[PDB]
């Protein structure tokens, strides 16, 4: 609700050590590197529930 | 190569930074003061000339109000950079400087003139300093609070424009804690037993006297030189001790800290109490000062105050998203926090506040030249590039015409 | 709350795919950019062969677009009543070099010089202005005005008024 | 009780003298590289930091 038209982000795991990631997403970088930022949030310790509880 | 070997310089109230465009930190830094010993004169740059002892210094700063004093000691210290730190010759390399929100055009023209002419630097371009550290914290309308070591001034931005309306030239800095300091040194009756004039700091307790020796090998100095750095000294004595009581002062509150044993050039080392937050709690309001009434500075809220209700209504949400700190005398303890406290006092909850999460001493004193260097890294910014060659036809005068 | 970059070594397995691959090299060759008019020369550390190709980057010269009177728009079709040419020739001014962000021509606008004139009264001269223009060659001052001078009321509303407004409004 | 002193209170407030911020009203407006370079100096920024 706070209106933040860039910091969208979400969740997801990786492809060979999978494992939830918390709020992530990728972002172009120099070089034409892109890099995946993963975000602090309100349940940034808590990142893993699973089954959405 | 998007970017070219640009450099870029920072120059703030309490010393002088710079380093190459597109760095994480600037390379070097040194104190903003030079020593001159009267007789080409000798001049004492950097540390191993100016604090280390000599005869007859006068240290002399090129610096006031954020105005240009001394243009040779300008050129001299440029020099001195480029020999004994750069090494190398920017003509080949171009370069570009912030600039303060009131310096003069014509300083401005005889600073540009004597760079392209002297310096034959490539390129250069000028910014206020305010903006580029905005750009630091990637903002576009915001309030920027520094406490340099000269004034604590507050400087809107908008669009990343500066409003010329929302300066403020308070007095208090890191001279105000010097005097600070002086006064608390008075009421409790310490000397200043610089550490050059010790040979040896024998031991000695909390209230012993004061127990050293001298190094005969001193040739006397002049009262400013040594004054400042004796200022230097009470500078660290102030960072040892900085805090601020995060509400409502009162003395025995204060006082409840562990008196901090703290050390000085003769050995000698008492603990401090109660006083180190008397002294800052005025900085939020000079009305409140014990002794001295100062009432023509704004305290802290009053400041936020001032410059919030200035500007106009409809932005003034934008600038609230905003806080940013700055400046050699923001080492201060207990700043961010308390300067938060009396906003969500002062500060009406009318309006969303939002402040800018930066305290490391990296981030809140060089954000401006972080931000300097985010600029000079853009790909785009290389049109708005200022040409020697321009500069060569139409003079000086083309800064009115491209700059307004 | 850190960020891992793309890894392509990960481990020694990749002998082989380099002898046949040369390595495009890189020089650090001058130009120019078209947005610069003078076309400076500068420097990019392109790969060789990519030599001569334009300014990939001057693309976006994108700019904001004002009008111009010359002896009779200011006394026929866009003929003056409060400004003189001068006045409107700076407020154009201002305008072209600041990309019609009026907040900022305003505050950057003589007030002395030229007429004292709120940002919302250059706002609505302008607004005459390029209209009569547009009209002849082919916006709402008075109710913003009073928006804002509402705005600002209730901005000033002493906090502890606003509180029992909004208490009110709530208790609805 | 609390529904007649609501109205009279907010009546005689908001009638002209309360919120009732109907809005500003919308203009065109064309652009120029300033999206474009504060988009690549927030992006840029954020990457360094």
């Amino acid at each position: 609700g706070l209106g933040d038209v860039r910091y969208r982000y979400c969740l997801t795991t990786l492809t060979v050590p999978q494992r939830c990631i918390g709020f992530a997403r990728r972002r172009v970088g120099r070089g034409g590197r892109v890099l995946l930022d993963r975000a602090h949030s309100d349940y940034d310790s808590v990142f893993h529930h699973l089954d959405l509880e | 190569g998007d970017e070219v070997g640009a450099l870029v310089f920072d120059i703030g109230s309490y010393t002088v930074r710079a380093g190459y465009a597109g760095e994480d930190c600037p390379k070097v830094d040194f104190p903003t003061a030079i020593g001159m010993v009267v007789e080409g004169p000798t001049y004492y740059i950097d540390t191993n000339a100016l604090r280390v002892p000599r005869e007859n210094m006068e240290a002399i700063s090129p610096l006031k109000n954020g105005m240009v004093e001394d243009w040779d000691s300008f050129q001299a210290i440029l020099d001195h950079t480029y020999k004994m730190h750069v090494k190398s010759e920017a003509s080949l390399h171009p370069v570009l400087m912030s600039e303060a929100p009131w310096n003069t055009r014509a300083k401005r023209e005889k600073l540009t003139e004597l760079m392209f002419e002297h310096y034959n630097i490539p390129a250069f371009f000028l910014c206020k300093t305010a903006v580029l550290t905005a750009f630091a914290n990637g903002r576009s309308t915001g309030l920027i609070l520094d406490s340099g070591a000269t004034h604590t001034t507050a400087i809107p931005v908008h669009d990343g424009y500066v409003l010329q309306q929302g300066i403020v030239k308070s007095p208090l800095a890191g001279d105000f804690i010097t005097m600070q300091c002086r006064e608390l040194f008075q009421e409790m009756n310490i000397e200043l037993v610089p550490p050059y004039m010790i040979a040896s700091k024998e031991a000695v307790r909390e209230g012993s006297p004061a127990n050293w020796k001298r190094k005969e090998k001193l040739p006397q100095v002049t009262r400013s030189w040594h004054n400042y750095m004796c200022n230097c000294v009470i500078q660290d004595f102030q960072a040892s001790v900085l805090q601020v009581s995060d509400s409502t002062y009162d003395e025995q509150v204060a006082a409840q800290m562990p008196t901090v044993h703290y050390e000085f050039p003769n050995g000698y080392n008492c603990d401090f109490g109660a006083e180190r937050l008397k002294i800052p709690e005025g900085l939020f309001d000079p009305s409140n000062v014990k002794g001295l009434s100062g009432n023509t500075m704004l305290g802290v809220s009053h400041v936020v105050t001032t410059s919030v209700g200035m500007c106009d209504i409809d932005i003034r949400p934008g600038l609230y998203g905003s806080v940013i700190v700055a400046g050699g005398n923001t080492l201060i303890q207990s700043f961010t926090d308390r300067l938060n406290r009396e906003l969500s006092q002062k500060t009406p909850p009318s309006m969303r506040l939002k402040l800018i999460a930066n305290n490391t001493t990296v981030e809140r004193r060089f954000s401006s030249w972080i931000g300097g260097s985010i600029l000079a890294s853009l790909g785009t910014f290389q049109q708005m590039w200022i040409s020697k060659q321009e500069y060569e036809e139409g003079g000086k005068q083309c800064v009115e015409r491209k700059c307004p | 709350p850190l960020l891992p970059s793309d890894t392509g070594q990960g481990y020694r397995t990749v002998k082989a795919k380099l002898g046949s691959k040369k390595v495009r090299p890189w020089k650090w060759m001058p130009f120019t950019n078209p947005a610069r008019k003078d076309g400076a020369m500068f420097f990019h550390w392109r790969r060789a062969a990519e030599e001569g190709k334009d300014y990939p980057f001057a693309r976006f010269n994108k700019t904001v677009q004002v009008p111009v009177y010359s002896e009779q728009e200011y006394q026929l079709y866009l003929h003056d009543d409060a400004w003189t040419k001068a006045e409107t020739d700076h407020l154009f001014d201002l305008s072209r070099r600041f990309d019609l962000r009026f907040v900022v021509i305003h505050d950057r606008y003589d007030h002395q010089q030229f007429k004292k004139r709120s940002v919302e009264d250059l706002k609505e001269r302008y607004y005459h202005i390029c209209a009569k223009l547009a009209n002849v060659r082919a916006f709402d001052a008075g109710h913003e005005r009073r928006r804002k001078e509402q705005l600002e009321r209730l901005y000033n509303r002493t906090p502890e008024q606003v509180a029992e407004e909004e208490y009110l409004l709530q208790e609805l | 009780n609390q529904v007649h002193q609501r109205i009279a209170e907010l009546r005689k407030a908001g009638l002209w003298s309360q919120r009732r911020l109907p809005k500003l009203q919308e203009a065109p407006r064309p652009k120029s590289h300033w999206d474009y370079l504060l988009e690549e100096m927030q992006w840029m920024a954020t990457d360094f930091a």
